[PDB]
RNA sequence: AAGGGCACCACCAGGAGUGGAGCCUGCGGCUUAAUUUGACCAACACGGGAAACCUCACCCGGCCCGGACACGGACAGGAUUGACAGAUUGAUAGCUCUUUCUCGAUUCCGUGGGUGGUGGUGCAUGGCCGUUCUUAGUUGGUGGAGCGAUUUGUCUGGUUAAUUCCGAUAACGAACGAGACUCUGGCAUGCUAACUAGUUACGCGACCCCCGAGCGGUCGGCGUCCCCCAACUUCUUAGAGGGACAAGUGGCGUUCAGCCACCCGAGAUUGAGCAAUAACAGGUCUGUGAUGCCCUUAGAUGUCCGGGGCUGCACGCGCGCUACACUGACUGGCUCAGCGUGUGCCUACCCUACGCCGGCAGGCGCGGGUAACCCGUUGAACCCCAUUCGUGAUGGGGAUCGGGGAUUGCAAUUAUUCCCCAUGAACGAGGAAUUCCCAGUAAGUGCGGGUCAUAAGCUUGCGUUGAUUAAGUCCCUGCCCUUUGUACACACCGCC
């Protein structure tokens, strides 16, 4: 609506103040060292950070 | 002045980090300043364990990702002056410097 | 579907014609027949609204009310 | 009534499309554009705001 | 979209300073990082850039959060007529020191 | 480690200490009469157990014991 | 200390860096023949490489292009003016970086090329420039609603082991 | 159809179990306004899916355009933008109505055209992943058989974990996969070193000593890079190297490949990661600014806000947790770990020592730590040693429920979690059946990571204690290979 609830609801904590730092998507976030990236959305991007598989 | 300097040095590779204390401490010691052994670090195992799968489906099977972080230390005690003296840092991708002094 | 509600009417604007709610007299002597809204940010430029029984500048100049 | 009571379907090698089946027909044998081929393919203003409020 | 003409301005001569403006996608950031100041929220900024964009003034590129619109020379000519600059001005990026 | 690794540490380390004092100060002649009781009785006095664990698989409880499965 | 952030973190937040910045100079330099990124960072400046087949389109006229993308990433990633420059290096051995050569296959099928004329081409030339083997699939729906896949191969190709790593390039 | 071979997701011999009981959770069903939805060995603690709001996709309502752009209208005499008060509304949404101002080309209306969608189709697709299959299989060159498609190579046999090798041999020489490889564990009193790891020696201390022990014993007491004011790397850390190869001996074997036993040796089979030709209309459009087509698009299937729901219960099933007890429970004392995390781009949320208050969950000050520097010698549980209980649904069990007190959160009811005091239900070892497993293994037992403002009965790892049986087979269940038959070749979900 108008200025003073459109965006109302606190989004302080919670699953809907953080997303995909690729896609936005809210679910499966991985948010270990600061990451801040999905599960898939890792997973593609994984070995440019730099995440080696060894073992 | 009298000062000491301490240089940690931060990377991904051994062979770099390695390469780059090696050159580092054959420089001084060429140039008479007193270099304390690069003791190292315990070594930073960061692991994320993800599912392999971008759905449900599947047979339960899970990717273990691991980056390791190595770190080294170099001290530097000559009696004169040391930051004047020594100006070159001879680096190669992939690794990190901090200069700090003794006092911190 | 099948709303219980009819269509809510959205707001329709008067447009009104000239303001002209201010008037000169004897071949021209200034009247304001309207107030000042006295906040420094509205200024004089612009009126305070005229109620039936309260003062309420256009902008938020605050209100004010006669008991 | 090719499905179950779930909405699986009970016979998965009978193609439920008439345009396409289990196998890929190709079209024309694989020729023209946009196509699989065939053995026949196979062989500044900062300043301007300076000298503007300067007066 | 009901930007303010100071709004307007604002980031057009920010446009115009670098043919460059990054955003991220996000509708609901109280204020551009760069022409914070200025107090036009993230939301004008995107929505001025798509319609420079849909008139061809401007390209549009996307990485995973944020856009990357580049000033075109279709777009230079008007941002002249626009903001009444000389063709004696260019952005930064156009010309640099010569 | 526990109370029984300690344990097992503290008789190892304890043969260990006086079979290598007597090599390094006295004749070994004295070290190899000593030592062939040690092996004789328990080897473990003077060789260390080599095994210590097996990672965990990522289908199981623990290295090698599997989730309970079900058909039907 | 206090202001400044752990090495694991800040490790992973180059790396976080390197992959938007290399996914966005996909984006971007695709049809200029992007190769590849190589960034040396040391605390004065940090410099930016950017490998790819072809300089002079990837820089534009007069070298605007490349002031324009370091501009736009001095924007996104907070960077202090000056303290990050870009270089346009061109990349030897065409034919032996899988992105390029993808990148070419994904020209000549926008084309509308054929399949087996693109595939047998770029195999012709990666043979040429000289490798043991390569080996490309194009999968997907051309013509008609059933998929299919097709397989390229010739020379020696291993998939298994630690050698993978460092003598398979893949795209 | 026959014949070989292999496998604890097969058995044998056993261990722990599950199915029996209570409860947590996931499916089906019923009910519902909605109880969103995908998936039926290879679904069912799976979608990292532990949902109060958000998440959210479902239901009930109400705002917003964030409908670009082009054209035509209307328009500075106003296109239009907001709003104090009252009603009205769940709402302090000027959302609407009465009400008069304010905003000034940004918009509004109409016609085309966008755009977004966790809307549909995974049977339109990409990518990824799972399974067949981690089984051992797979393919060129030259030569031989052939008129061809093809075949031999790629095999009677021995051997191996393995078409892994050896041998027969129209094949010879290869390639992929296996192996090799990377990581990890196990030994280096050998090397390079460490005030962000220490150890010995020494100097002060603190105590027991005195029978006197006197270079006596203890000290995580302080110090000796407080740089002039000890040395060293055994313990710890991490780099480079070494080290194991069936190496030696004995026996078996075509005396070949290899197999068995033993010695010396840290180790004579440490675990993973990667992983072929291909197939499965396998799963994912609800991971994506991956995506075609279709649907919707202003009374929205966009988006926001409020409430509810995803939890709802005659029942069925799956993964589990806790138990049925004395090989135990309770009380107290003693006493040992290792993975590993830690203060934030947006982003609001860190680990906590020490002191003070309360019985508790907790609260208040003082710090330390962006970290081998602080938590932390991670004083963990199990276990060990003493006390009571005494075979009794009992001091086993802690479901169900009442009252009260804290913590986080805007919000705790349909109880978020935790704490205290009350009740004390089934459960007396579980039918048919059925799962996992060969050495630091199973199992008992706790501790970190993810999820997280609050959160583990889940998962992912780690450490502690630590076994019984076996060194085999094709009996059951499957899988592979060869032969064989075929009217199948979209290949038995066939054809007819
Ligand atoms: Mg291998
Ligand atoms: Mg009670
Ligand atoms: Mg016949």
């Amino acid at each position: 609506g108008h200025q003073q609830l459109y965006w109302s609801h606190p989004r302080k904590f919670g699953q809907g103040s953080r997303s995909c730092r690729v896609c936005s998507n809210r679910h499966g976030l991985i948010r270990k060292y600061g990451l801040n990236m999905c599960r898939q959305c890792f997973r593609q991007y994984a070995k440019d950070i730099g995440f080696i598989k060894l073992d | 002045a009298i000062h000491r300097i301490r240089i940690t040095l931060t990377s991904r590779n051994v062979k770099s980090l390695e390469k780059v204390c090696a050159d580092l401490i054959r420089g001084a010691k060429e140039k008479n300043l007193k270099v304390k052994g690069p003791v190292r670090m315990p070594t930073k195992t960061l692991r994320i364990t993800t599912r392999k799968t971008p759905c449900g489906e599947g047979s339960k099977t899970w990717d273990r990702f691991q980056m390791r972080i190595h770190k080294r230390l170099i001290d530097l005690h000559s009696p004169s002056e040391i930051v004047k003296q020594i100006t070159s840092i001879s680096i190669e991708p992939g690794v990190e410097v901090e200069v700090t002094i003794a006092d911190a | 579907y099948t709303t219980p509600k009819k269509n809510k009417h959205k707001r329709k604007k008067v447009k009104l014609a000239v303001l002209k709610y201010y008037k000169v007299d004897e071949n021209g002597k200034i009247s304001r027949l309207r107030r000042e809204c006295p906040s420094d940010e509205c200024g004089a430029g612009v009126f305070m609204a005229s109620h039936f029984d309260r003062h309420y500048c256009g902008k938020c100049c605050l209100t004010y009310c006669f008991n | 009534d090719g499905f179950d009571s779930r909405g699986k379907r009970e016979f998965d090698r009978h193609s439920g499309s008439d345009r396409s089946g289990l196998k890929h027909e190709d079209k024309r044998g694989g020729s023209g554009s946009h196509n699989w081929g065939t053995v026949k393919d196979e062989l500044t203003l900062d300043e301007w705001k300076a000298i503007q409020n300067k007066d | 979209m009901l930007m303010p003409k100071k709004n307007r301005i604002a980031i057009y001569e920010l446009l115009f300073k670098e043919g460059v403006m990054v955003a991220k996608k996000d509708v609901h950031m109280p204020k551009h990082p760069e022409l914070a100041d200025k107090n036009v929220p993230n939301l004008h900024v995107m929505k001025a850039m798509q319609s420079l964009k849909s008139r061809g003034y401007v390209k549009e590129q996307f990485a995973w959060r944020h856009f990357y619109w580049y000033l075109t020379n279709e777009g230079i000519q008007y941002l002249r007529d626009y903001l009444h600059l000389p063709p004696e001005i260019v952005p930064a990026t156009l010309r640099r020191s010569r | 480690g526990g109370h029984v690794a300690q344990i097992y540490a503290i008789r190892q380390s304890i043969s260990k200490a006086l079979v290598a004092y007597y090599q390094k100060y006295v004749d070994e002649a004295s070290k190899k009469e000593i030592k062939d009781i040690l092996i004789q009785y328990d080897r473990t006095l003077l060789v260390a157990d080599p095994r210590r664990c097996e990672s965990k698989k990522f289908g199981g409880p623990g290295a090698r014991a599997r989730y309970q499965k079900s058909y039907r | 200390m206090a202001v400044q952030i752990s090495k694991k973190r800040k490790f992973v937040a180059d790396g976080i860096f390197k992959a938007e910045l290399n996914e966005f100079l996909t984006r971007e330099l695709a049809e200029d023949g992007y190769s590849g990124v190589e960034v040396r960072v040391t605390p004065t400046r940090t410099e930016i490489i950017i490998l790819a087949t072809r300089t002079q389109n990837v820089l534009g006229e007069k070298g605007r292009r490349i002031r324009e993308l370091t501009a736009v990433v001095q924007k996104r990633f907070g960077f202090p003016e000056g303290s990050v420059e870009l270089y346009a290096e061109k990349v030897a051995t065409r034919g032996l970086c899988a992105i390029a050569q993808a990148e070419s296959l994904r020209y000549k099928l926008l084309g509308g090329l054929a399949v087996r004329r693109a595939c047998y081409g770029v195999l012709r030339f990666i043979m040429e420039s000289g490798a043991k083997g390569c080996e490309v699939v194009v999968s997907g729906k051309l013509r008609g609603q059933r998929a299919k896949s097709m397989k390229f191969v010739d020379g020696l190709m291993i998939h298994s082991g630690d050698p993978v790593n460092y003598y398979v390039d893949t795209a």
